[PDB]
């Protein structure tokens, strides 16, 4: 009755979806061919991610979409070939070349109807859809233009239902591309007004977490995507399994978004640990709650102590006794390092689930009794917005890399409008903070 | 006939109602197959108060289980004592309110309430003399403060002559556990002031303190809190259920406690409470039971009786005991504590002793206390409401769904009038 | 929204066919012969290579051992999400002839026995429901 | 390589790390113990002669 | 125990008839030698409708193959499932018509008419019930069109009440393939419209469009089109062969289809159609089959039904399903696309649910549509005919056989009359 | 001695009879082979099966039914299935051509050869009787053998047997849910012919029983088997007074004399209404007042018409099981004091009740629960005039431009028979307003 549709936009979204669906098949006991191992000895928790087209086979409620047919072709020829729906792996022909204009105006206008028809068929098969989980990046092209185009063309059709966004936000001092400031400025102006909860995960933050808490000095994107897959599994395990008081995709909007223009929390899955450290540790509720407010165990590279906490959503998973959560939150409230905003005496949404987390054979995380995922709305993101504002101003001072957008179809004033929208967002964050 | 239509609304309401039905079926001898395997016929003598005889002499509770999503509803059905419930009374939605009082009161909560009114209309029509309605929900939550208060209003309109006793869970001073608790609690208590005849509020950290201190329990989770509230649930109805030396029904308790029609928020308390190790060291007598009842560590609400005045005390004793034991134990409490009782009500303790104790206890006692100590909880919720409403935080959901700021201001003003009435009757002298 | 549409149909990779009118259908994919994405082997990733590799004649042949110089061709999404070689079943590999199909490329050999039994057992309603009312009070077991 | 920090034989993904939650003497056997009425009457009439 | 005699005329008729006798022999469990190897008894119950009993377990098809040249007869006998036909039912001559309707109908066809009528009379008198005759041929050929329509006229003269349906591979707008195809098609349909009870009008370009857009297969070849046509023929005739919930034979289809005797040109459609990669993932449900059945480019006529208005519809479902969902989906599609159905006929959709799915599938549906969109095909053939005839092109070949231009002018008049009847009904108002 | 002959004509009739006779075998304890598997047998009183079965003198029972269909498939399904040795081989009458949804083919040309054979078989069954109680005709108005040949057979029976009970159970079309096109023509033609040759015309609607199965039994996607089982339960509740002993036995003559006020108002409504499923069946009291109030509900009628738009004239209440008369009297008093249930001014004594001892039997291949109390409500009222008006609307808007008429015209029947039938059913409607006012 309670199902979610996972749209994966861009190469990063497709690889995140690879890790996420591997984890989903693992924790629901689904082989890569789509079959249960039977074994006789009533599980039904898959009926939020796996449509049971009745033959003994379960198919995902996922739409992989991309313009470049490389990473989706890797999925289509890889190990999860006989599991995904063949007409749910939508690919274009041309790439997008980190161009918001080529992802929103030129290449993607002939394929948006196809991806929306697949989404419409999935929703018509669905029977009480909570919402969509859209995995993408603000790097550019498909993840910037096409994902935003999906935001308007899904909000104008459906509305109402949740649209949770998993953005790979650009890092402060490092990145891969160069026009990511332009793409990130252009994405938010068209994505902000049509969204419900759009939270961000940063590459430097995962690199620090993997190098420190996991002792992976040379981590690839596989560890990053697995570590985000654990976050999404912990954010939907309340919908999937039973437990204590449960937080579905409806309270995520009304408990984390105080004002309509500010919907930007931060993830924090923080019993992140390796085998030796977990062997010598006795991981308990107070420790795993105190490990979530540390600036080292943050999923974005920002400064949380130079900011005021708006709201928090605790998602506990495993052998969690409820009063230990309340004692941990009481200790956090008496702590001075964590600062809350004044118009918020009550500021936590606590939800406990009984299902222990699952470990992937071959990986980095260890099997642990307890898990905590914070969804924390704070005012610390204004520093990141200000530094990308500075990057955009430096690149737009003498019209660097503008001719591509202008010749592709983007109007010159669109950059100014997105600049004004980000300036309004900075003023909104300042007014909230004061 | 004295029948109470029972209702569970919200996740907390559904779980605590399931635990209450488990413990009351244990008291009445009903097995998970709906048959009777008790030893004394006194269990059967007044089955009709909450059960409903189907074909073959089986019993089904007169409980409406409602929630806007199939969740805890399915958990209750799959758990023990789940098949006893009527599958027609498992009314559910498909959407979800989710801490969204506007959505639970004006969206799809407001269209399924017609079906819930139809179900309670059938349950009341298939009776002869309805005593009243009780409902379990949670202020500061989702559908319990939503459809729950809507149900209270519509059923009070339909049957404006029956005893209405909401139990409800109020928000906790320590921890947060939900950010829109002040909004939902104010909007629900604004309905609960004028509609409900009596309310027996539950507070989660008070239950945590009573489990950790007076029973140790290490980790009793949520099910044992549900059990320890269900003890008081059965405790203040056992005079209606079982016979005894002095009987007090719900209407008698309501008239003997409530001084003025606004003043109807009580505190429950169960006090044959012992730890595991001290149960072989403690002696169970009526003075010891009264000591544990009037102990402030047994208050189920976030309320300090020392910072206030007890308007009225109700004491439901269960077991074979003398009568002036109870009478002199309340005389002694009143004479020892003259500064904590109202001076203008002489002997404000209403006692009732029934002959049938609960399971596994020789004697037991339930304390129901109407005080002015609820003023601190309501001024907490009111100041939290003003703190959020000054900066209009989390209000855009309610306003973009359809209520306005005028309803919020009226709810805040009404609850402030309730606080002022509590303070006025606390500070009012006898002469 | 056009009326008599069941589902928009995509091309081998990205093109959609105009379901409304038939005026450019000879320059849409298929009838277009100026292109080249039709005369390659299904190893290459053009045309409907997925649907060609989903055919019986490509499923029946199994994969070989990895070559000597396969470490130069190892991939992250071949070493992270590790997969064993697929043990193609004998009832597929020893397929003597295609059995009774109904439409073109209506391959029922890959179907599991749970759905194969549904049409191999001739289920008629009157006989299936009006059976002897002594075998219906308890289920029959294999 | 994670071996010499761990013991000699430990199958990493088979052993759960952290502390368990011991579950004894819940309030279901304290508030309302299953002791009928004749048993508690006997256990309470023990004593009284002294 | 009904009977339908199958007749194949021309190269197209022989090829798709051979595919037809492959598919239904696979349905009834008959090996290519002729014996019965089925595992059930429903196959053998109604095997007499198309197979005459022979010595042992042999089963001879009730088909007559006719073509003036032996070039396709030798191939259709030497190919697979070609040794099952009786060698006496393979009538052939020396010369060939070859897109020369005049030779096929007047000079070279007329010599073989006596022999093929003797064979058909032999089969019909071997029959004991003789429900009707099905003829498979191609409009736009010499032997299929001319001699096929001559056989249609002779069988209508012999049996003026037994049912008659022609399957009629029809010209397409852009495939063409023949320069005298408008002449052959017009002269054949002039006989067909007055001498046929059910004309089905299957289109080659439409079959390419279905087989490529729905089934992929960038090499859609020739036997696949034969397989699609044979699937539609078997889905049409399945109720005569298998038990079901609500059976309907060819006469029931004709009565529910044809409002007025000249409006009998249909649009076939088979719709459990899915790609090679999508077979194991798609769910064959009744609403999904209805959607694919009423899908516009799932029609095996090149004319879009959106450029017209449906008069009558038949849906032959095969498999175990629910009648309520079936006719509820027909009600839903009528009320949704009410602008594409005539307002003066209520319940435009006849239903026929048989309980035996086709081999290799779980649940199937066959579509018959008597829409007024086939007037586009008729107008296309008319405009090509009047483009060729106004310059007297290719007419000496036709007039050297004993034919005059009066027949061509009559064919113009009859086709234009039929165009007028289809034209006025898509816009005639009720009141 | 009180014996009825069942004539199941058409495919719908054959399928409804296949459900009805397995219900009868389950009720009387007869195995599908034809004998009693009671082994010990014991005499006592065991003549309850004589309404529908006859001794062969060797322990086997053959039913008193004739299965008629013009095409040889739905009868051969019976002859092939497990109820093969139960029926006598001569009662399974089959034709060669079906009537092709055509009243003319069913009534004039193909129906003229097999009518003599089926009349001969009915003659043998009537000769094998010691006093015939009546005929139970089962057919569909949809068209073909159930519409034309049914009318031909009932007019031949009216000529031959004269004064006899002729209860028919008609599959009437729904306003929207139907599977034919010439079906309103067939209904209009058959209602003109079977109006003067019948005495009770119990009407059931496919969409109405679909709604019943979707609401009460909560069968979202049902087949014809469930609908046939519900119709069989109705017919079993009707004939329970003839078969099993009870307190108040309402026979066919008592039923008609208490039901039909006028000879042309013989069109009642049937509602057997403990119809809830075994899941949500054993949590309720299921009392006599409860099941009577379930019968007297607008969304329980098994023909699609709202009874609040009309006036009740007669009601017959057939109770089944452990039913005491005082609860019957209290329930009837509550129904009469109810104001939304309007009775016509000229019928004060609007109820005729009758209680049978035998409870309903559960079919293991079905979905109805094993209930102890049952009531089947048969009300003659004026709410079917809207169904008649909808049928007239369909018939008029097709007959305005003479669609589909040539199949009837060139195959027997003349052109003006449609006009005559429309005039006859308009007169029937006018009769219904005259009785209603
Ligand atoms: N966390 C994570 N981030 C990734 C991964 N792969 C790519 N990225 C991010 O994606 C950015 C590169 O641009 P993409 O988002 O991949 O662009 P795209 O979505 O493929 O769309 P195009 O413009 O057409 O290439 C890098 O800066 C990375 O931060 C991944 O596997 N995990
Ligand atoms: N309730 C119910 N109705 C049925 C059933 N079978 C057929 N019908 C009805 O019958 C109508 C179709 O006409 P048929 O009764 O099958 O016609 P026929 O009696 O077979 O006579 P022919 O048309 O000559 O074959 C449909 O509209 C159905 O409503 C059944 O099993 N149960
Ligand atoms: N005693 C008790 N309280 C509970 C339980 N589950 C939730 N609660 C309380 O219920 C409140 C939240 O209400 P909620 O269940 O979300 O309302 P809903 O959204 O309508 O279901 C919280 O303050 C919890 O303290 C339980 O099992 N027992
Ligand atoms: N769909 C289909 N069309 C065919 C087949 N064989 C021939 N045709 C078409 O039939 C037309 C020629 O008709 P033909 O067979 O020569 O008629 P004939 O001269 O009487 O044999 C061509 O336009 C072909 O496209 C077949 O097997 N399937
Ligand atoms: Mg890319
Ligand atoms: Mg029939």
């Amino acid at each position: 009755m309670r199902e979610c549709i996972s749209i994966h936009v861009g190469q990063a979204g497709v690889q995140i979806g690879n890790a996420c669906w591997e984890l989903y098949c693992l924790e629901h006991g689904i082989q890569p061919d789509g079959q249960m191992p039977s074994d006789k000895t009533g599980d039904d928790s898959f009926n939020t991610f796996f449509s049971e087209t009745g033959a003994g086979k379960h198919v995902p409620r996922a739409v992989f979409v991309d313009l470049e047919p490389t990473v989706v072709d890797e999925v289509r020829t890889g190990t999860y070939r006989q599991l995904f729906h063949p007409e749910q792996l939508i690919t274009g022909k041309e790439d997008a070349a980190n161009n918001y204009a080529r992802g929103h105006y030129t290449i993607g206008k002939e394929i948006v109807d196809l991806v929306l028809d697949r989404i419409r068929k999935l929703a018509d098969q669905c029977t009480g859809l909570q919402g969509f989980l859209i995995f993408h990046s603000f790097g550019g092209g498909t993840g910037s233009g096409f994902a935003s185009l999906l935001m308007e063309r899904l909000s104008v059709d459906y509305g109402k239902k949740s649209k949770l966004e998993f953005a790979i936000y650009p890092a402060p001092q490092i990145s891969t591309a160069v026009v990511e400031p332009y793409n990130t400025i252009l994405t938010t102006h068209t994505t902000l007004e049509h969204s419900d909860c759009a939270f961000m995960v940063d590459n430097e933050a995962i690199y620090d977490i993997c190098r420190r808490n996991l002792d992976i000095e040379r981590p690839t994107y596989t560890n990053l995507n697995r570590l985000i897959a654990q976050i999404v599994s912990s954010i939907t395990a309340s919908l999937r399994f039973d437990g204590a008081l449960n937080v579905d995709l409806t309270e995520f909007q009304t408990n984390l978004v105080p004002y309509p223009r500010i919907h930007f929390p931060l993830a924090t899955y923080a019993p992140v640990i390796s085998a030796e450290k977990a062997y010598h540790e006795q991981l308990s509720v107070a420790e795993i709650t105190n490990a979530c407010f540390e600036p080292a165990n943050q999923m974005v590279k920002c400064d949380p102590r130079h900011g005021k906490y708006m709201a928090c959503c605790m998602l506990y998973r495993g052998d969690v006794v409820p009063k230990d959560v309340n004692a941990a939150i009481a200790t956090i409230k008496t702590k001075r390092t964590i600062q809350f905003v004044d118009w918020c005496p009550t500021g936590f949404k606590v939800g406990i689930n009984y299902q222990p987390p699952t470990v992937v054979p071959g990986g980095d995380l260890a099997k642990v009794q307890r898990a905590v995922c914070m969804l924390s709305n704070t005012t610390a993101i204004a520093e990141a917005w200000a530094r990308l504002d500075h990057k955009f101003d430096l690149m737009y001072a003498k019209r660097a890399f503008v001719h591509w957008y202008v010749g592709e179809g983007m109007e010159e004033g669109e950059f100014s409008e997105a600049r004004e929208d980000l300036a309004a967002l900075e003023k909104d964050y300042e007014e909230v903070g004061v | 006939m004295r029948e109470i239509v029972h209702m569970q609304a919200g996740q907390c309401g559904n779980q605590i109602g399931a635990k209450f039905w488990e413990v009351i079926s244990d008291e009445h001898g009903i097995d998970p197959t709906g048959t009777y395997h008790g030893d004394s016929d006194l269990q059967l003598e007044r089955i009709n108060v909450y059960y409903n005889e189907a074909t073959g002499g089986k019993y089904v509770p007169r409980a409406v289980l409602v929630d806007l999503e199939p969740g805890t509803m399915d958990s209750v059905r799959s758990g023990p004592f789940g098949q006893i419930f009527r599958p027609d009374n498992f009314v559910f939605g498909q959407s979800g309110a989710g801490n969204n009082w506007a959505k639970g009161h004006y969206t799809e909560g407001a269209e399924l309430v017609d079906s819930v009114l139809d179900v309670v209309r059938k349950e009341a029509e298939s009776c002869d003399c309805l005593q009243g309605f009780q409902l379990t929900h949670s202020l500061g939550g989702g559908t319990g403060s939503g459809m729950g208060t809507l149900l209270i209003s519509k059923i009070r309109e339909e049957y404006p002559d029956r005893i209405m006793n909401t139990f409800s869970v109020v928000p906790s001073p320590k921890v947060s556990d939900t950010v829109v608790e002040p909004y939902n609690a104010t909007l629900s208590v604004h309905q609960l002031v004028e509609n409900t005849d009596e309310t027996y509020c539950i507070d989660n950290e008070a239950l945590y303190d009573i489990c950790f201190r007076t029973l140790k329990l290490t980790t009793p989770t949520y099910g044992d809190l549900n059990h320890l509230v269900s003890a008081t649930m059965s405790g203040v109805t056992t005079c209606l259920r079982f016979p005894g030396q002095l009987n007090a029904d719900l209407r008698k308790l309501a008239v003997n406690m409530v001084p003025f029609p606004r003043l109807h928020f009580f505190m429950p308390g169960f006090a044959p409470l012992t730890s595991r190790g001290s149960q072989q060291y403690r002696a169970l007598t009526v003075p010891e039971l009264t000591q544990q009842m009037f102990d402030a560590k047994n208050m189920m609400a976030a309320c300090d009786p020392r910072h206030g005045r007890y308007l009225t005390v109700a004491a439901i004793f269960r077991g074979r005991m003398s009568m002036k034991e109870v009478d002199e134990q309340m005389l002694n409490v009143q004479n020892k504590n003259s500064s904590y009782f109202v001076e203008w009500i002489p002997n404000n303790v209403k006692t009732a002793v029934c002959d049938i104790p609960p399971r596994g206890l020789k004697m037991s006692a339930t304390f129901i206390g109407n005080s002015t100590a609820i003023q601190e909880l309501f001024k907490r919720i009111s100041e939290q409401f003003t703190a959020m409403f000054r900066r209009k935080a989390f209000l855009h959901w309610y306003t973009g769904e359809g209520m306005d700021e005028m309803e919020f201001t009226e709810a805040e003003s009404n609850m402030n009038d309730l606080v002022s009435e509590y303070q006025q009757y606390q500070d009012a002298t006898a002469e | 929204e056009v009326a008599f549409r069941s589902m928009v149909r995509g091309s081998g990779l990205g093109e959609v066919w105009t379901h409304t009118t038939d005026l450019e259908k000879f320059q849409q994919y298929g009838w277009r012969t100026t292109t080249k994405e039709d005369c390659y082997t299904p190893d290459t990733l053009i045309g409907n290579w997925n649907e060609e590799r989903f055919d019986i004649k490509r499923i029946r042949v199994p994969k070989s051992l990895p070559s000597q110089y396969d470490h130069y061709f190892d991939t992250t999404q071949k070493s992270s999400y590790v997969s064993g070689p697929k043990p193609v079943p004998k009832h597929i590999l020893h397929l003597a002839a295609r059995e009774s199909r109904s439409f073109p490329a209506s391959q029922p050999e890959l179907d599991p026995p749970a759905v194969k039994e549904r049409y191999n057992s001739f289920e008629t309603t009157s006989r299936a429901s009006y059976v002897d009312p002594k075998l219906r009070k308890n289920p029959v077991h294999q | 390589d994670q071996r010499p920090g761990l013991p000699k034989d430990l199958n990493t993904l088979e052993k759960t790390f952290g502390t368990p939650n011991i579950f004894d003497c819940s309030a279901g056997e304290l508030v309302s113990p299953a002791k009928t009425y004749q048993q508690v009457y006997v256990e309470s009439e023990e004593g009284r002669e002294l």
